[PDB]
DNA sequence: CTGGAGAATCCCGGTGCCGAGGCCGCTCAATTGGTCGTAGACAGCTCTAGCACCGCTTAAACGCACGTACGCGCTGTCCCCCGCGTTTTAACCGCCAAGGGGATTACTCCCTAGTCTCCAGGCACGTGTCAGATATATACATCCTGT
DNA sequence: ACAGGATGTATATATCTGACACGTGCCTGGAGACTAGGGAGTAATCCCCTTGGCGGTTAAAACGCGGGGGACAGCGCGTACGTGCGTTTAAGCGGTGCTAGAGCTGTCTACGACCAATTGAGCGGCCTCGGCACCGGGATTCTCCAG
């Protein structure tokens, strides 16, 4: 056997730069909308602590016309109630607060109502994006049950807003054995990433007969950006020109190839169910599998891309993609994501692997 | 017609000599029943308890007005102001 | 309401006992607020003692013990 | 001889709350003196309270009312709830 | 143990020994040290929680008495509890009056 | 033959011993302690009633009223520092007018 | 059913110091609360003195130290003098 | 000569010493002071060094609380500079002289 | 003698800077020096009284903690 | 800027009423007297450890010039609060019920005290190495004075 | 107003290093039963005393108006204090030494608990008389416009 050509993969990287050449106008449109919306959320007394977390997070790099903009919110200390031993769905209870911050004034009972938060958040967005002059931002709609809130900025700039709570507390107990960068980077980098705050985004437990629960699953985007900017065992990896690796290269290759397959086979009703956060977590486990910068060299670009393909097919066959932070949470369960979709994606990736990848042109 | 301040000092010499309760009894008793009605409903008071709490409340406000007079003289005034009362309670540590 | 039942010249009499020569017009509402805070504290502790004694009649000695634990000790009602 | 401090109990509660956080020896001195102080205040006001009603038995009700007298409002409510939960778990 | 049976971390037996030894009353009821050790556990839990949050705010993983000072003095209700208290090695809050600033 | 007469006191040494026993102050009450404490209470009561008697003589009354106790305690500085926390019912305050107001 | 105050004792002390001077009922109640307050202060201070030095016995030395703590200067000197005088009388008889 | 305005160095010292926690009074002269006053009380008392530290903690926290309340008095009198009449006022209100 | 002068001018100035005090008049220093002398006389009188009750010759940290305990100025960190 | 006018206040002196002074009788609590255990007094000896002391060191107190900025003093300005009247409101005092609840006794039986006995958690003593404080270079933040 | 040359504070980087965190062994304090009594709960009951209502009587709150004295703003200016530089001080620190006294251990003994009998001082009820409360007329104390 032989890996696909690294020169061809660098041509794919040139095509990826050509894909992200169109930042400068969409970034200006979303910066104007972010400025106006963040300076009008602050007019509301029930959201006087909101903010934009600084991570512009292209989860969908193959089509930059859809945005997923995350907002942070500095909350008080929170007692967490785990839902149904699912190990990732928690209930938010503001543990004790004498200052009486307005989220607690908004809350229902003791569990923070996620549906009420997203309802009044969509109402404030509805009230304020029509106030934007010479930038037509209108309220679109999505269904299924995901908390994305679609806003279309005047020419194909579809922004799906997801507000995230930011607790500066300690990490929950199910996040203990995760973050396994101890023998890979250091225990010190692990512990300093432990000192950073964690995040909370909603999804009701979609397991068959769980419906509209006020559960909260953990987000990890900022730690993932920080480990993508510091990813080598040698700390100047992809910083000086002797330690150029292919981790960022193979990661963009896997995410671009998967999302172009999901773009191509969208006429079948099976490849909308996945995302590249799953591929990113599996890639971090490949980084655990391939620790050395000598085992991420430019001559190992096709080899590490092959190792990422084989581990993603391992996650498809063995049905186990643990979160890198929660070892007790498989993201590839058979009820959140249908199994025939997994077989279909497995069939397409096995088809593309063994025929020298005719998608690369 | 007296000078504006002569009968005020005469009031000071009057009420410092006198000992009796300066708040009218029954409005204060109604106030105490209202504030207790906030905590536990349907409470009954011994009249000695309302007299005792009135003695203590008057002594507390006379102490507060003495220290308020100290604050207002300290700002080279003779008029006491809510700035003076907030200062006195912030110095004593009661808030 | 009844906090206005703490009358304006009663607050003026309290200040004249305290030694105040001249009173601003905003002293009165603030003094009502301070008196309400003080009675909230004393009656909170007194009602707590009375709820503890399984009684619905706040004695004089309960108010004396509330004032004792706040630090404003009152003599002449029991002890 | 030996001294009787709450040092290991503070440390157990710390690993229960902040699982990978350290605490200095001086902060352990703070918390030993703090728990002795709060125990002293609550036990003292429970003693005064039981003596005022001529009861010779400090009960959990005495301690609850001592907390309600001593600790300020919402923290007192949460602490009374914590003690009540622990006593009800003790009874079963 | 009585601590394990009540689900607590503070020693219920030691609190019962201290209630009997200190001459607070003659008889000490059985639920009394359970309740009292629970209240001590809750207060220590809340202060160590706030202190650990303050320790994360300065990214220190070892709590020094400055963090306890910040924790007690930034919660106004704990400050109301510990108004008499001096924490040693504590300093004060960073608290400048707004008339002083330019 | 009472112990108050044996010590040459006025306050009840037996009652002070009973109150030191049942008040849960210590496990044992030494026998010299109620004598010493009854002496201290007799001296403090004697000092306050002495100054209150002088206060009654100065206002030409032959009966001490609570105003006389207020004047007696608040004029003597040592008894004032003893009872700086204590408000006396029916006491009033001292005549204390500020000279800058006059 | 027996309110045991210090009423007749305060009356004996007053007729010792001013044999032609009376006392009102509220002033007797105030002196009852005063004697009970000073008793609770000195007894509680001796309680904590016994538990600090791990004595289980309040003696006259603990009351002497509690008096020297609670009272101001010349009150402490005269009160320690009166206590030592009365304990010496009680020992000699 | 880069001389600051007369308020700038005061504000950076306020931020610096409110950020710090160490003892501000020098340990040995304060220890001499404590030994002087105890020599007035009871002659030849040895001191536990931790007791001298405890006295210094109480004195520094008492004077810092006193200067907070004194600053409240000085800001109250339309001033910015504390004066001994502010301290006499603050102690008379707290009840140490009255 | 003169050890009360050992509390230096910049020591009181540092205490004022921790206290949030911007400017300091020239007479603050002797007044603060006297106030500290008064506070130490009270605390050490109580602490020496605790020590003399213990029949000892060494003032210890727990004695100063109990002196400040009965003052109300309660200290942690030395028990 | 000194005298008269009057409003207010302190004694004069008679009346009178009701709470302190004062006996009288009952009875729980104090006093007296044995016995007992045991906490505390006393002694002695370990052994930390606080006190004295040197001596080098280096930040820090101390002194001194100095410009500026805040304190205080003064001046008008103007309204806000005192004061006297005239109205209205209701507190207050006395009467007069109706029952809730305090207080007390009366039986009782669970609950804690106390003693025993076995264990296992908690503390003293090791020890490995990790957070932190060190320096040290570098960059981001804040003034202060010239264009 | 904004840029510019400091000036300081914060962030990242090796290097220590003494202190947290954790194992290992003990040993006494908690726990598990077992009993005895005694407090506390509960029932049930006398009667105090709170609640409420009402009538009458008036002292007091309330509102209004005239004005005046103080709060407040502003100008000024004189000095007092901050900032900074240079100059002595002595705090600090390590370091060794001396013995004073905390602390502990055993060894007795006077002292309080405890019980038990024995009786008065203390309290509850009970009249009863001087001191305090009035209530009007003398006498003073004291503020306030003018020839």
């Amino acid at each position: 056997d032989a890996a696909p050509g690294a020169s061809k993969l660098r041509a794919v990287l040139e095509k990826l730069k050509l894909s992200r050449d169109d930042i400068s106008t969409a970034a200006g449109m979303v910066k104007g909308v972010v400025d106006h919306l963040l300076l009008r959320l602050k007019c509301d007394s029930a959201f006087r602590g909101v903010g934009l977390l600084n991570t512009y997070e292209h989860v969908k790099i193959s089509a930059p016309n859809e945005f997923d903009v995350m907002f942070k919110l500095e909350v008080p200390r929170i007692q967490l109630e785990e839902y149904s031993n699912t190990r990732a769905y928690y209930f938010v209870k503001f543990k004790r607060n004498p200052k009486e911050n307005p989220l607690s004034q908004f809350l229902e009972g003791e569990i923070l109502s996620a549906s009420k938060m997203l309802s009044k958040f969509r109402k404030i967005i509805k009230e304020e994006i029509n106030d934007i002059k010479d930038t037509d931002v209108i309220m679109k709609r999505k269904r299924g049950g995901s908390p994305a809130v679609t806003l279309l900025i005047s020419e194909k700039i579809s922004v799906d807003i997801t507000l995230a709570l930011e607790s500066k507390s300690s990490w929950p107990a199910s996040t203990q054995e995760g973050l396994r960068i101890q023998n890979w980077l250091s225990a010190k980098v692990r512990k300093q990433l432990r000192l950073k705050p964690f995040y909370l985004v909603p999804k009701h437990a979609k397991e068959g007969n769980g419906f509209q629960e006020e559960t909260w699953r953990l987000s990890f985007s900022h730690i993932e950006k920080e480990i993508l900017n510091n990813h080598g065992k040698s700390k100047t990896c992809c910083e000086n020109k002797e330690e150029k690796c292919c981790r960022k290269d193979c990661l963009k290759l896997m995410k671009y190839l998967l999302e172009q397959l999901k773009e191509r086979f969208k006429d079948k009703k099976h490849l909308d169910k996945f995302s590249s956060y799953h591929v990113k977590t599996a890639f971090f486990h490949v980084c655990t599998q391939n620790p050395q910068d000598s085992q991420w060299d430019r001559k190992d670009l096709g080899l590490c891309f092959d190792n990422c393909v084989t581990y993603f097919l391992q996650c498809l066959r063995t049905e186990k993609l643990e979160n890198y932070f929660i070892p007790e949470f498989n993201l590839f369960s058979s009820n959140l994501i249908d199994k025939r979709s997994k077989e279909f994606l497995t069939k397409q990736i096995e088809y593309e692997r063994n025929n020298e990848f005719p998608v690369f042109d | 017609r007296y000078r504006p301040g002569t009968v005020a000092l005469r009031e000071i010499r009057r009420y410092q000599k006198s000992t009796e309760l300066l708040i009218r009894k029954l409005p204060f008793q109604r106030l105490v029943r209202e504030i207790a009605q906030d905590f536990k409903t349907d409470l009954r008071f011994q009249s000695s308890a309302v007299m005792a709490l009135q003695e203590a409340c008057e002594a507390y406000l006379v102490g507060l007005f003495e220290d308020t007079n100290l604050c207002a003289i300290h700002a080279k005034r003779v008029t006491i102001m809510p700035k003076d009362i907030q200062l006195a309670r912030r110095i004593r540590g009661e808030r | 309401d009844n906090i206005q039942g703490i009358t304006k010249p009663a607050i003026r009499r309290l200040a004249r006992r305290g030694g105040v020569k001249r009173i601003s017009g905003l002293i009165y509402e603030e003094t009502r607020g301070v008196l309400k805070v003080f009675l909230e504290n004393v009656i909170r502790d007194a009602v707590t003692y009375t709820e503890h004694a399984k009684r619905k009649t706040v004695t004089a000695m309960d108010v004396v013990y509330a004032l004792k634990r706040q630090g404003r000790t009152l003599y002449g009602f029991g002890g | 001889s030996r001294k009787e401090s709450y040092s290991i109990y503070v440390y157990k509660v710390l690993k229960q709350v902040h699982p990978d956080t350290g605490i200095s020896s001086k902060a352990m001195g703070i918390m030993n003196s703090f728990v002795n102080d709060i125990f002293e205040r609550i036990a003292g006001e429970a003693s005064r309270l039981a003596h005022y009603n001529k009861r010779s038995t400090i009960t959990s009700r005495e301690i609850q009312t001592a907390v309600r007298l001593l600790l300020p409002g919402e923290l007192a409510k949460h602490a009374v709830s914590e003690g009540t939960k622990a006593v009800t778990k003790y009874t079963s | 143990t009585r601590s394990s049976r009540a689900g607590l971390q503070f020693p219920v037996g030691r609190v019962h020994r201290l209630l009997r030894k200190g001459n607070y009353s003659e008889r000490v009821g059985a639920g009394a040290p359970v309740y009292l050790a629970a209240v001590l556990e809750y207060l220590t839990a809340e202060i160590l929680e706030l202190a650990g949050n303050a320790a994360r705010d300065n990214k220190k993983t070892r709590i020094i008495p400055r963090h306890l000072q910040l924790a007690i003095r930034n919660d106004e209700e704990l400050n109301k509890l510990l108004g008499r208290v001096t924490i040693a090695q504590g300093g004060v809050l960073p608290n400048i009056q707004a008339v002083l600033l330019p």
